[PDB]
Formats: structure tokens, C-alpha cells, sequence
């Protein structure tokens, strides 16, 4: 997956958390290979608000 | 670590300081563009920590 390094703190920030759950009905096929780290990005997302 | 430990501290110092902010803005309730634009400033400050 290509990195994409943000920070969440604006409530308006979802827009990065939703870009995953779009990504993963579309292309199980290819989620289901990148689902490593695009959990670890996702993983920084739960201790922020969480 | 995942997640840098000495940094999740002062997560915890900013989530109850921060609780204390508000009980001054009930006292003296300003409208809430004002009581929010101190709330959202703490938000950067502590990320900017990690």
C-alpha cells in the first residue's frame, strides 16, 4: 500500500477512515492482500478517538 | 512499542486539563464558537507532542 501518513483530530478527518471502508466493497480481491498495514494506519486511528 | 508510551501520557494530562477548561465556560458561558476554538487549540498543541 502506498503510505498515506496523516494525523486525526478534526472530526472532519473521517474522510481518510472512509476512504478505506469505499476501497474494501469495491475490491475485496485486492483488500484482501493489503489488509496488513492498511490495518497499522487504520490501528492509529483507534488510539486517537478511542 | 507500537505507539510511543511517553507521549501517551501526556495524552492523559491534556483529556482531564482540558475537562477542567470547560467548568469556566459554563460560569461564564460564551457562545460556542469560543468555548471551541480553545478546545481545538489543545488538539494541535498535543499532537504536535507526538
Amino acid at each position: 500500500l502506498k503510505k498515506i501518513a496523516e494525523s486525526f483530530e478534526d472530526p472532519s478527518s473521517i474522510v481518510v477512515v472512509l476512504e478505506f471502508i469505499l476501497f474494501a466493497l469495491f475490491f475485496p480481491t485486492e483488500f484482501n492482500r493489503i489488509k496488513g498495514d492498511i490495518q497499522n494506519v487504520l490501528l492509529l486511528f483507534f488510539s486517537r478517538w478511542y | 512499542t507500537v505507539t510511543n508510551e511517553f507521549a501517551s501520557r501526556f495524552r492523559t494530562i491534556v483529556a482531564t486539563l482540558a475537562n477542567v477548561v470547560n467548568e469556566r465556560a459554563v460560569q461564564d458561558d460564551m457562545q460556542k464558537a469560543t468555548r471551541s476554538c480553545t478546545k481545538q487549540w489543545l488538539r494541535h498543541l498535543e499532537t504536535q507532542f507526538d
